[PDB]
């Protein structure tokens, strides 16, 4: 039973999948880009999301759609098997759906 | 209204205005604004959307040649796209 | 206690526990003894 | 004894028009009003504002939570206690 | 100057007990005066503005002829007030943060 | 007008502020104390008489 | 859906992945299988665990677990076993047979016992019981 903001931070280093639709392999390989996508650049995150899809461009989709974030909403029609969302850092979360 | 980046027809920007506005007035969450802009617009121009509401998010995503909207209202930011 | 430590107990036993069901035989003569034993002692 | 001893305490003191419990979703369970056409009205407008502020208390540090809640208009005090199970709600000009 | 007066009004609410903030948003979200840092400033900006509007709008709902001057959310922690003046040409909901359990 | 507005409301929160400080009013007595003093004395219960 | 099933949910995924390895692997499913008696093949197991393996892992888990307990059971609470009490055998037809309440009075071999229930239940007035007076009758 921590007692601040601080000691969360200190406790949340993992990075939870709040729901996904994904293959094993499929999801090791991008949780583990978007986990390095995070912590590569805290301060500007527009171009996180430029590393992200289009790594994820390139190698296995042609359309691809990433969107992180701090506190926002959402409702997307995506095709299935395709769907990422996970909590990165304890606070920071990241959308990603083709 | 405020918006920062769109390249559409703007006859159709003055939908997504009006269309924006009244569910803000309307709804007092944030998660059936995204379901109502998305789904009244559908059931008008075309049969695919997505769109964000919230506060400081980001995103890449690939544009449409005339469907990419980015509003702002009110310290409340939306996005929308085929 | 002696008149109803017994007859709130009586009824919280529970018989059948959990073919190889004869041990359900075997184990409902144990309780049996149970029952009337505590009986014994309220009459 | 002790609910209702209060419900009658606390509706007749100096400016006390109405006192209202509503449940979860809604279903206005014991009001105090000779008529129901603005019980509802109540019901269905004020638990929006009582989660809302829970919305904007708990974002900051979640840690945090709402407790209570007063708007003070011209001529009323509404005032809200939410919580988990329900929504409360007092009237009362000073 | 009256720049003093409203500097003089800070230091005059902010010299009571517990206070921790004050600050004051325009009817546009973005805030003019602030105590705070940046963030938590933007981010009071953007709640307390959303949060208000629909407040009034609730209260102007309910009755036709009357309006509020008032606002009052609870925490366990801090008491946040919002004071707000709809009018035109000028609507400042003022917001000030206070707690009575400090020094 | 931006001045006046802000003395305005500066008067009417100081009167609010003091009105918290002034007696507080939510706040529970006895919101968590243990120490509980009770009765103990002695009982004396026959199990069974071995007869 | 409820509460409750995830206990008995958690309780038997704890009984399975007997281990702890957090995954449902082969062997334990198999130890489980031959616990309660069947040694099937090494093949028939892999399409088993392949139809409800969705992750790709080779390996359920608890998300899959309460999937298919989900579905086996919501897709097939008081109705059934009120209804098919002896009603139920008669599958709406508001008539039972006396002679079956018989037999059950005759199986269970009851020392003292009167039908006159059967006689002071009788809201028709006919001699037999339909299905709303027989939960009137539960």
């Amino acid at each position: 039973q921590f007692e601040d903001m601080e000691a969360f931070l200190r406790v949340a280093k993992y990075t939870l999948v709040k729901f996904t639709d994904m293959h094993v392999e499929m999801k090791e390989e991008a949780m583990d880009i978007c986990i390095t996508a995070v912590e590569k650049y805290p301060n500007d995150a527009e171009k996180c999301t430029q590393m992200i899809k289009d790594q994820m461009d390139k190698k296995f989709g042609a359309p691809w759609h990433v969107v992180v974030g701090k506190g926002f909403s959402y409702e997307i029609t995506y095709e299935v098997r395709n769907l990422l969302y996970i909590y990165v850092g304890g606070r920071t979360a990241v959308l990603l759906w083709k | 209204a405020v918006i920062k980046n769109a390249d559409m027809s703007e006859e159709m920007q003055a939908d997504a205005v009006d269309c924006a506005t009244q569910a803000l007035e309307k709804y007092n969450i944030e998660k059936d604004i995204a379901a109502y802009i998305k789904k009244e617009f559908d059931r008008k121009h075309n049969p695919t959307w997505h769109c964000i509401v919230g506060r400081n998010f980001g995103s890449y995503v690939t544009h449409e040649t005339k469907h990419f909207i980015y509003f702002y209202l009110g310290q409340v930011a939306i996005l929308l796209f085929k | 206690n002696r008149v109803d430590s017994n007859l709130g107990a009586i009824s919280s036993t529970l018989l059948v526990e959990l073919e190889g069901f004869v041990e359900q035989n075997r184990f409902q003569k144990k309780q049996a003894e149970l029952l009337a034993i505590r009986n014994e002692e309220v009459r | 004894s002790d609910i209702e001893s209060t419900l009658t305490r606390i509706q007749g003191h100096k400016g006390v028009i109405g006192v209202i419990i509503v449940n979860n979703q809604g279903v206005p369970l014991r009001s105090t009003f000779e008529h129901d056409a603005m019980t509802k009205q109540y019901a269905d407008l004020v638990p929006g504002l009582a989660d809302l502020a829970r919305n904007l208390v708990r974002d900051l540090d979640p840690q945090n939570d709402l407790e209570f809640l007063r708007i003070r208009s011209h001529k009323h005090e509404i005032m809200v206690a939410a919580k988990d199970d329900f929504v409360l709600l007092v009237i009362q000009d000073p | 100057v009256d720049i003093a007066a409203v500097d003089e009004t800070f230091k005059r609410l902010q010299s009571h007990k517990g206070v921790l903030g004050i600050i004051v948003i325009n009817a546009e979200g973005i805030a003019i005066r602030t105590t705070f840092d940046n963030d938590l400033t933007v981010q009071y900006a953007a709640l307390v503005s959303h949060f208000t509007v629909k407040a009034r709008s609730a209260v102007r709902k309910l009755d036709g002829d009357n309006d509020l001057k008032f606002l009052r959310i609870r925490s366990k922690k801090h008491e946040i007030m919002i004071a707000p003046e709809f009018e035109r040409s000028h609507e400042y909901y003022l917001v000030v943060v206070q707690d009575p359990s400090r020094e | 007008d931006y001045i006046r507005t802000v003395v305005q409301l500066g008067s009417s929160v100081e009167d609010l502020i003091k009105q918290n400080n002034a007696v507080d009013i939510y706040q529970e007595y006895f919101t968590n104390v243990t120490m509980d003093h009770t009765s103990e004395a002695p009982h004396v219960k026959t199990v069974t008489v071995f007869k | 859906l409820t509460d409750e099933e995830m206990d008995m949910c958690r309780k038997a995924f704890a009984m399975f992945d007997k281990d702890g390895s957090g995954t449902i692997d082969t062997k334990e499913l198999r130890t489980a299988l031959s616990a309660l008696g069947q040694n099937p093949t090494e093949e028939d197991m892999f399409v088993m665990i392949s139809q409800v393996d969705q992750d790709g892992s080779r390996c359920i888990e608890f998300k899959e677990f309460v999937r298919v307990i989900q579905i086996n059971k919501q897709m097939s609470a008081d109705t059934l076993d009120a209804f098919v009490a002896l009603g139920g055998n008669l599958d709406k037809t508001g008539r039972i047979l006396v002679d079956k309440l018989r037999s059950i009075c005759e199986e269970f071999e009851l020392t003292v016992n009167v039908d006159r229930l059967v006689k002071d239940a009788d809201r028709d007035l006919n001699g037999f019981l339909s299905y709303d007076e027989f939960r009137a009758l539960l």
